[PDB]
RNA sequence: UUAAUAGGGACGGUCGGGGGCAUCAGUAUUCAAUUGUCAGAGGUGAAAUUCUUGGAUUUAUUGAAGACUAACUACUGCGAAAGCAUUUGCCAAGGACGUUUUCAUUAAUCAAGAACGAAAGUUAGGGGAUCGAAGAUGAUCAGAUACCGUCGUAGUCUUAACCAUAAACUAUGCCGACUAGGGAUCGGGUGGUGUUUUUUUAA
């Protein structure tokens, strides 16, 4: 309310006056993913001019849809946590940071007369990567199923998420990083689960539901220039 | 640590200087 | 060509925050309230006040060199209700007229597995 | 360590001695402490006393920021100030007792010490032997990543103007022109190399300190009785990390000249210039050229001490550049002026199969694709010449590929029905990919490596940017198949299928975990990749290869990285390469392991209870086989903690003459230096020894095709 | 090799659809003893094996 | 003498949001650090106390504290009742089913007495995020929005004892027999059957 009628506040007494504009001393700076992606452009970002520049950048982390890094609405319904790692040349080096689903489809999928199952592990990466795995999937009737609910059996439900245990443990344990992120674009972890899982009881919707990074080792820079698969200077003439 | 210092004590006499010749000097 | 922005929506029952920022988000680029853009307290909430407030950070929004923006609306969340206002919706609306690029619209408001008790109490509020 | 309370400032390495070590203990015993608290107890053994003072030099800085002062006749308390110096002062007596402990060898007194206390601190492994029991100091080359020797004009008197260098105000500070010159060299090459190495030693080579007594003062042959050395010799501990780069970057550019931005402009002087980069900044900076034959270090330092010490010094490091120059030159652009650091010809490779990586994904199958795992030597960067598009008479131009299908319960029961069926997988993806994409061209090829395995086939795919990748399929199935075999074989057979079995897990199974850690590893490991091609190319000129898998030799080749101990991480292609051949001349694999932490510098390091149970396996068989005939070498890490899987079906013979190669080869070292005949010697082979030799021609000359 | 492959396990699944229906068919002694086969169970000599592995 | 469509005990595989002790996760709330920006933020029908140019609100990277297990959640489950919804492990208990295993009347009802007994409350420690009787304070204009807003004590959590009351409901003593049909669901067992499954690891 910046009406009159509206009543003077304390704060009001001082004000700074706007003698800049913050754009003025900001610099654009161009971001790419690791080469993992198919669409290594993911935009820019704006900061202050170094007086450095590349403190507030590194640590920086942004969140995409991986429909725009693979280019297929087959991951429109998928969203990736990239952070930035290493400056060149107003390029950024950024590094897989985690995974998440969109909340929409969260509340899609659950639906009524099913059962929820949900497991967690915690596990590292062979580059010592430590990170936290949610998995989802939900229980299916057969064809020529009558009873209105599927329901599963508690006893299932720990079979199940045993099965779910042991299986995300092995993958990221017998794996990198950079090849973890290789299997959960074509979504291959959720495949072994249906199938490991199809004996004891049919599944579906079954997905790596979200995926977090506890822990990093020391930053290595020959390594990340490797996933993103040196220039020398202008002389003032 | 008791590996150790079993070795320790093997290295000194090892090492020990002969006492006749700290006569013979 | 395309420069991409992120434009946060907050509609609350009192008021509606239009907010633009860089992907990372750590870069405000427009904040516009509805209160700035009123007369009186009551239509901060109103409809009518975001879309001044929309319309303020697009001019803004193209200045800066931004031409499209990715809205995360959300309402206040928590322990209150979960879905956005008309005031957000409002606001989305002007943005599109604005003529700026939409880019992907997600709806990010805290849900809560587990909640604290209300401030309604056990009668009820919202009287 | 080489240590010894003589003179530093002269060059020898030394200053701190036994009455060093003495004194600073016993100051230790009496406090030492900010809060002037005693650090070592009178009550404490040899084994505290000792680890408190290696503890002490290691993590308390006495030169720069820092210095103790005691009193020998008054608790000894730390003082955070620094006079730059190493400095023990003693309040009583007034008298530093690290002065003759130089600026330069201080740091790598306190690396030793710091390196030290990790294996003091280690409870994995055994460290007396090494920490006592090694002498480092036997080869400067060894304990030093490079070594450069200048000549000084004028060597029956030094010449009028570097004598005239000397000056008045230098004779009051340095007594000797000795001195005097040794703080010249290493101030020019400290500021000149900068970040680019980590430790700097100056030797006077052949300097006495003993003369007869009809004489007044000591008299070198070349020195005239006025200077008494032979020639100078300029030892680094290179940074791998900064070594190599292109641009030595200097203080910003200014309205108003800085101090130290004069300092830089003088320094370098027309090698000065003041360049701009992309992020925008305007700085001075001077810009070499990389070579294939010698490093960016070699040019600085000859530039540098020309310009400032004397424009006639004569600087010579040939031994390095005829390292370089043994390592196969890519036929690719500017191969010439690349460094031998660079691995763009790799991550070329790579790119090329991500493309085609990314096509068999988008290829329809009744089966979907699981993972594609590239196992081939190139993908480790451990190829011996690196990759050349359509350089197809390389052995290695074809990189193993590993494809993996969804877990099915059709696959066959019988052995040989099965690679049948990942036959039939791989011909639909030869007909798609021949299909959908044409410029990719395809053949298929018989693979015989398993034994008695006669139906694995191999699809070869020849890419178009000039590379090829040969594909096998794994089966889920495969592996419990074999198992089947070996139970229901005959007794006398299974020690025969057995070993078939470690021949698919090494082709399979390990060898997946194989290529991701050295991979990985490679990154932290600047100089790995070269030297274990030297490595490799060593062992060919001797026919060694042959009967060495290749893994065995990266295994063996990388021992001083995982295990420097007792020496430091080798950051020149020498050092590498002669320690890998030091490990091998002392190494007693019949009684002696060898197992490896492929682990990064300071998880995954093997515990105690892994260690012992590695050490188990190997008493176990050497139980069984205490002379060793059917095994030699016992390599084992967490991939492998059998320890037998690339170091089986060696022969003796073959690993006795590598043994036996590298004795002599380190006997040669310490009879003749390394020099130019010697480094010839160490790569061309004897070829008598051998009971009959037979000569081979290929029709055509195939250095072309191979890309070199 | 297409040719090869086609006749090779076109015969292995004639030979590997004849023995499961052989485990599969109710077989029963001279003396009237019914053997017990699992389902799934597709080869008798897998049956004679996994009582020589027991 | 039976082994009662009396009862007890046993054993086999199951089954349970039954219980306790640890253990794991989960957002959310509050608070704190850093981070970019700038005039309001909050709240109600209309307002004012209140916070805020020492940067509020909002943005983003984290951390800490105490509660609590959404959606899945059902005329579905367990427990005598009160009640009981994250994972994993330990601890003992148990209904039903199966049984060509065992006791041989050991049973029904019922005083005093005893165990527990929702929420609230009392005594003495710990903790105290949220909500919140009481108390203080802003506004006291307008009847569908007419009692809201801010601070918030005891309490809400837990440890060791007291208090023993609920629309603690089938508004409805107990034990035993008999007196209609129908298909839905849960647990167990029996037979058949062809789909999903699957192959000498085992299961």
């Amino acid at each position: 309310a910046v009406g009159k009628n509206k009543r003077l506040s304390k704060g009001k007494k001082g004000q700074k006056k706007r003698v800049v504009d913050p754009f003025t001393r900001k610099e654009w700076f161009d971001i790419k993913a690791p080469s993992t992606f198919e669409n290594r452009n993911v935009g820019k970002t704006l900061v202050n001019k170094s007086t450095s520049a590349s403190d507030a950048l590194k640590g920086r982390v942004v969140e995409v849809c991986l429909a725009d890094l693979q280019g297929s609405e087959d991951h429109s319904f998928r969203k990736i946590k990239l952070r930035v790692d290493e400056v060149q040349g107003k390029n950024l080096l950024t590094n897989f940071h985690g995974m998440d689903f969109t909340t929409d489809k969260l509340r899609s999928m659950v639906r009524k007369w099913q059962t929820l199952i949900e497991a967690n592990v915690t596990v590292k990466t062979s580059d010592d990567y430590v990170l936290r795995i949610f998995a989802i999937a939900f229980t299916r009737k057969q064809a020529n199923q009558v009873k209105r609910h599927s329901y599963a059996q508690s006893s299932h439900i720990r079979a199940i998420r045993k099965v779910i245990s042991e299986i995300l443990t092995k993958e990221v344990q017998g794996s990198t990083l950079a090849q973890l992120t290789s299997k959960l674009i074509p979504e291959v972890i959720n495949k072994e689960i249906e199938n490991a899982t199809k004996d004891i009881f049919p599944l579906q919707n079954i997905h790596v539901r979200k995926v977090k990074l506890l822990k990093q080792p020391k930053f290595d820079v020959g390594a990340l220039m490797a996933l993103h698969g040196e220039e020398k200077g202008k002389k003032v003439t | 640590s008791n590996i150790f210092k079993l070795q320790i004590d093997e290295l000194l006499e090892q090492v020990k200087l002969k006492q006749k010749h700290v006569l013979k000097v | 060509s395309q420069v991409f922005g992120v434009a946060r929506i907050y509609a609350s029952f009192n008021d509606t925050f239009v907010h633009v920022t860089d992907l990372s988000g750590k870069e405000t680029i427009a904040r516009v309230t509805g209160g700035m853009k009123v007369k009186a307290d009551r239509d901060e909430s109103s409809p009518y006040a975001a879309m001044l407030a929309a319309q303020d950070v697009a001019a803004k929004c193209k200045e800066v060199g931004i031409t499209a923006v990715h809205v995360k609306i959300r309402a206040t969340g928590g322990t209150r209700t979960k879905t956005p206002g008309p005031g957000g919706q409002a606001a989305l609306r002007a943005l599109a007229r604005s003529g700026l690029r939409i880019g992907r619209i997600e709806d990010v408001t805290p849900v809560p597995s587990d909640s604290t008790r209300k401030k309604g109490g056990r009668r009820g509020r919202r009287l | 360590r080489g240590f010894s309370s003589n003179m530093s400032h002269s060059g020898s390495l030394g200053g701190f001695g036994t009455f060093e070590f003495t004194i600073l203990m016993a100051a230790l015993l009496n406090g030492g402490g900010i809060n002037s608290n005693k650090i070592l107890l009178h009550g404490f053994s040899s084994y505290q006393l000792f680890k408190g003072v290696i503890k002490y030099l290691a993590t308390m800085d006495l030169c720069h920021d820092g210095h103790l002062q005691f009193h020998s006749n008054p608790a000894s308390k730390y003082i955070d100030e620094g006079f730059q110096t190493p400095t023990l002062f003693d309040k009583s007596t007034k008298v530093n007792i690290l002065t003759k402990m130089t600026v330069s060898s201080y740091q790598i007194l306190k690396e030793y010490a710091g390196e030290t206390l990790r294996m003091l601190n280690n409870v994995v492994q055994d460290q007396f032997s090494n920490i006592f029991l090694t002498n480092i100091s036997r080869f400067d080359n060894l304990k030093y990543d490079l070594c450069y020797d200048v000549q000084l004009p004028l060597g029956n008197n030094l010449e009028t103007s570097l004598a005239a260098t000397f000056g008045s105000m230098e004779r009051v500070k340095f007594i000797t022109l000795e001195n005097f010159l040794a703080h010249k060299i290493t101030n020019v090459a400290r500021y000149a190399l900068g970040d680019r190495i980590k430790y700097i030693q100056i030797e006077m080579v052949g300097q006495k300190s003993d003369f007869p007594i009809t004489k007044r003062k000591v008299y070198s042959n070349t020195g005239g009785n006025h200077f008494n050395f032979d020639f100078v010799r300029v030892k680094l501990i290179v940074n791998p990390s900064e070594c190599d780069k292109l641009v030595t970057k200097g203080p910003a550019h200014s309205e108003t000249m800085s101090t130290e931005a004069a300092v830089f402009k003088n320094f370098w002087g027309i090698k000065s210039s003041l360049r701009r980069f992309k992020d925008g900044s305007i700085t001075h900076c001077c810009v070499w050229s990389t070579s294939s034959s010698e490093p960016i270090i070699s040019s600085i330092v000859n530039f540098a001490l020309q310009k400032h010490v004397s424009k006639k010094a004569q600087i010579s490091n040939e031994t390095i550049k005829k390292f370089h120059n043994f390592l196969p030159l890519p036929n690719l652009p500017s191969s010439a002026k690349t460094s031998v650091l660079n691995l763009s010809s790799f991550f070329n490779l790579k790119k090329s199969f991500d493309d085609l990586y990314k096509i068999i994904f988008q290829m329809k199958l009744p089966l979907s694709v699981k993972s594609i795992l590239p196992v081939g030597s190139a993908f480790r960067y451990t190829s011996l010449c690196q990759p050349v598009p359509f350089a197809y008479s390389d052995p290695d131009f074809f990189q193993d590929v590993i494809l993996e299908f969804e877990t099915s319960p059709k696959w066959p029961d019988e052995i040989t029905s099965l690679e049948k069926a990942k036959t039939a997988f791989l011909l639909k993806i030869q007909e798609e990919l021949s299909a959908n994409s044409s410029t990719y061209r395809s053949f298929f090829s018989r693979d015989e490596s398993i034994p008695y395995n006669l139906e694995i086939v191999t699809l070869n795919i020849l890419t178009p940017e000039g590379y090829g990748f040969k594909f096998r399929v794994l089966t889920e199935r495969d592996e419990i198949l074999y198992l089947r075999a070996i139970a229901n074989a005959r007794n006398e057979l299974k020690p025969e299928l057995e070993a078939t079995f470690l021949k698919f897990t090494a082709k399979y199974l390990a060898s997946v975990r194989h290529t991701r850690t050295l991979e990985n590893i490679s990154h932290s490991y600047q100089f790995y990749s070269p030297v274990v091609r030297l490595f490799k190319r060593w062992l060919d000129t001797h026919l060694l290869l042959g009967h060495i898998t290749d893994e065995l030799a990266e295994l063996i080749a990388i021992k001083p990285f995982v295990d420097p101990a007792p020496y430091f991480i080798p950051g020149s292609l020498e050092n590498g390469f002669l320690k890998v051949l030091k490990f091998i001349s002392q190494w007693n694999w019949k009684d002696d392991p060898l197992i490896l932490d492929l682990v990064k510098p300071e998880s995954e390091r093997l515990t105690l209870a892994q260690y012992k149970g590695i050490q188990m396996n190997f008493t176990n068989l050497r139980n069984s086989d205490p002379n060793g005939t059917h095994l030699q070498f016992f390599v084992a890490s967490k991939n492998d903690p059998s320890g037998i899987l690339y170091s089986s079906g060696i022969p003796l013979p073959i690993a006795t003459r590598l043994t036996a190669l590298a004795k002599v080869a380190v006997n040669l070292l310490q009879t003749h230096g390394l020099n130019q005949q010697t480094i010839n010697l160490l790569f061309t082979p004897g070829l008598k020894d051998y009971d009959f030799v037979v000569d081979l021609r290929t029709p055509i000359g195939l250095k072309s095709s191979c890309g070199i | 090799l297409k040719e090869d492959i086609h006749t090779h396990m076109a015969i292995f699944e004639q030979r590997e659809a004849q023995a499961q229906e052989d485990v599969q068919s109710s077989i029963v002694d001279e003396d009237g003893f019914t053997l017990v086969v699992g389902k799934n169970t597709k080869s008798l000599n897998s049956i004679r094996k996994k009582i020589l592995n027991k």
